[PDB]
């Protein structure tokens, strides 16, 4: 039930916040997650950031720099932080809700299960 | 890094028909503490993001038809889907956590004959 | 004053162990795993029972002057309790005479034994122990069947 | 009933064993005897039977036996190879599973070792794959160990709840314990019968008499020693036993 709301167009080189409004589950309980993932058209996917029930946050080691996620279980929710805007960032930005990681054999962290929708996100002055 | 390559390309399957994809693992991605495969199938819609159809490769996610069926040993992993409706022009993802990137299918352009 | 026995081989934990109990209700038989203190008794408020402090694994459980005699013996795995209760017209010297005691109990148990002792009730508001021995008796059986006199044909030349 | 990972144990002791209730109640789905054929269970007596009782899955019913692999048998519920009782199992389908899903039914897919034959974990700390330690709390190679049948109505055969009794019966070197029941029948006097009173055998004319035992006593016998009177388990009446006639 996840759902990535976000600004469409962005300008480069700023820090910019990202919500993955969800529903119909909490996120702090033992077995618990929410992934974020990029694509820019025409690749293939790229998870960005996560974090666990216990806020057990993973990021890519390459804008581990500039990525920076929370979990927000009250309103079902992820703020997740993000700097340095360039134009081979033109993606669109999804989340993706982790469940029992001892499933974890299987995705490549590209997706997941819940998976929301995604907020567009293109890079233009 | 183990990667997935897909089974069939620009699929001219008719309508309502056995369409097959496989997805080649160059390793051999089972995890054997489980004696089950894992693998999640995935379906982009064009415009939309790719769904979950099948975790274990033999457990479908709720709400989908039991239509589509996974299957596959080893390194090869096959996707019996019996019937190619018109609901089905979309793209195709198969994967695994089984290691250390973010490997992934190519997709395929399904065309319905 | 006397209110049961209790045996065993090391009257504690780590081995199995019988347990034989009278409050002012009625006898408990009881075999678990106990420990069992080394002065162990009962009061007489008429509050009491300060005998062991554990009751592990239970294998058999059973709820329910004066001169008592008891024969207590162990052979194959059970456990048998011969008694007969006489009155003297004494109130605490071991008298003389003859009297036979009839078969009370027998328990499957399979128990090893090698130790006993006994249990009291305190003060807060005379007994006697002998063993036995491989022996050749002589039972006198009266006409309704009880044994009325009997040789010992160790004693003496007469005998 | 009880889970997969903390199965029961009922110890049951002295008393009298009707395994054929059991053997032909046609209820159970599986019913397979290993030390002892089924219907020669009301003809023996052990010293203990101890009956251990879970709720699985309906295919790992297979893995309740000698010598077996798989996540129930590795680490739920080991039985060792020279077992001796007897394993039975029925569906249960419509006690167990609820709409929506039955999560309180759970099973331990994560352990250090197999279990000893028998041995019983009940822990619940956090599994540890690979080589960082844990420290109490999840993540990747750190896994809670317990998981849940999620049982629903809908669900196919070998995905519906069994529920599984396992009787052990062991003999270690007491005297004696439970034995299948034991047969009787009335009594006739004033003919030359075989009789048989608990194991006295023998054969002859019984008549009513004039003697008198002790109540503890169960039979008499005259000089030369010969039983010349019974006491019969159920009247609590003595009988005279008499020769059947000869010359
Ligand atoms: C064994 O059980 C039977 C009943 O199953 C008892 O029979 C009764 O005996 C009394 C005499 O004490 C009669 O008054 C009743 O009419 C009998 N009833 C039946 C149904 O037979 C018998 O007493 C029992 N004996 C023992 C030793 O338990
Ligand atoms: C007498 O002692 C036994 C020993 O366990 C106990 O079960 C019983 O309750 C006692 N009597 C009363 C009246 O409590
Ligand atoms: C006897 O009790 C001890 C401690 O309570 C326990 O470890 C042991 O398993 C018990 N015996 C049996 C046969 O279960
Ligand atoms: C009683 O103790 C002896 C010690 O010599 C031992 O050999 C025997 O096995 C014990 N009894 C039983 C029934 O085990
Ligand atoms: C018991 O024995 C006495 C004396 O030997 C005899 O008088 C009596 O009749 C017998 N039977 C009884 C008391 O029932």
């Amino acid at each position: 039930t996840l759902k990535e709301s976000g600004p469409t167009l962005v300008k480069p080189t700023q820090t910019l916040t990202l919500t993955c409004t969800f529903s119909g589950f909490s996120l702090s309980t033992s077995g618990v997650g929410v992934g974020w993932i990029r694509q820019p058209p025409g690749k293939a996917l790229e998870w960005l950031a996560l974090i666990y029930w216990d806020d057990d946050k993973r990021y890519s080691p390459s804008l581990k720099s500039r990525l920076t996620i929370t979990k927000d279980t009250s309103k079902n929710q992820v703020v997740l932080t993000m700097t340095n805007m360039d134009p081979v960032d033109t993606a669109t930005y999804y989340c993706a809700h982790s469940l029992f990681l001892t499933v974890g054999y299987s995705s490549s962290w590209s997706p997941f299960d819940y998976w929301g929708q995604g907020t567009l996100v293109t890079v233009s002055s | 890094d183990i990667v997935m390559t897909q089974s069939p390309d620009s699929l001219a399957v008719s309508l309502g028909e056995r369409a097959t994809i496989n997805c080649k693992s160059s390793q051999s991605v089972l995890y054997s503490s489980n004696n089950k495969n894992y693998l999640a199938w995935y379906q982009q819609k064009p415009g939309q993001p790719p769904k979950l159809l099948i975790y274990w490769a033999s457990t479908r996610e709720s709400g989908v038809p039991d239509r589509f069926s996974g299957s596959g040993s080893g390194t090869d992993f096959t996707l019996t889907i019996s019937s190619l409706q018109a609901e089905d022009v979309a793209v195709y993802y198969c994967q695994q956590y089984y290691s250390t990137p973010h490997t992934f299918g190519q997709g395929t352009k399904l065309e319905i004959k | 004053i006397i209110r049961g026995w209790i045996f065993g081989t090391t009257l504690d934990s780590k081995t199995q162990s019988l347990l034989i109990v009278n409050n002012a209700t009625n006898v408990v038989i009881k075999v678990c795993e106990f420990q069992f203190c080394n002065d162990p008794f009962l009061g007489v408020m008429e509050s009491e029972f300060r005998v062991y402090s554990s009751a592990n694994n239970c294998t058999f459980e059973y709820v329910s002057k004066n001169l008592r005699e008891f024969v207590f013996k162990n052979i194959d795995g059970y456990f048998k309790i011969y008694s007969k209760h006489t009155p003297i017209n004494l109130v605490r010297d071991l008298p003389q005479g003859f009297s036979a005691l009839e078969p009370l109990v027998d328990l499957p148990i399979g128990i090893n034994i090698t130790r006993f002792q006994t249990l009291l009730a305190l003060h807060r508001s005379a007994y006697y122990v002998g063993y036995l021995q491989p022996r050749t008796f002589l039972l006198k059986y009266n006409e309704n069947g009880t044994i009325t006199d009997a040789v010992d044909c160790a004693l003496d030349p007469l005998s | 009933f009880a889970s997969v990972y903390a199965w029961n144990r009922k110890r049951i002791s002295n008393c009298v064993a009707d395994y054929s209730v059991l053997y032909n109640s046609a209820s159970f789905s599986t019913f397979k005897c290993y030390g002892v054929s089924p219907t020669k269970l009301n003809d023996l007596c052990f010293t203990n039977v101890y009956a251990d009782s879970f709720v699985i899955r309906g295919d790992e019913v297979r893995q309740i036996a000698p010598g077996q692999t798989g996540k129930i048998a590795d680490y739920n519920y080991k039985l060792p190879d020279d077992f001796t009782g007897c394993v039975i199992a029925w569906n249960s389908n419509n006690l167990d599973s609820k709409v929506g899903g039955n999560y309180n039914y759970l099973y331990r897919l994560f352990r250090k070792s197999n279990l000893k034959p028998f041995e019983r974990d009940i822990s619940t700390e956090i599994y540890q794959a690979g080589s960082t330690p844990c420290n109490g709390v999840e993540g990747f190679n750190c896994y809670f160990p317990l998981q849940s049948y999620g049982f629903q109505p809908t669900n196919g055969v070998g995905y519906q709840p069994y529920r599984v009794v396992v009787l052990s019966f062991e003999l270690l070197h007491a005297p004696a314990t439970v034995c299948g029941p034991k047969k009787s029948t009335n009594l006739v006097k004033n003919k030359c019968v075989n009789f048989n009173f608990n194991g006295l055998t023998g054969t002859g004319v019984l008549t009513e008499s004039n003697k008198k035992f002790l109540p503890f006593q169960q039979f008499g016998r005259d000089i030369a020693d010969t039983t010349d009177a019974v006491r019969d388990p159920q009247t609590l009446e003595i009988l005279d036993i008499t020769p059947c006639s000869f010359g």
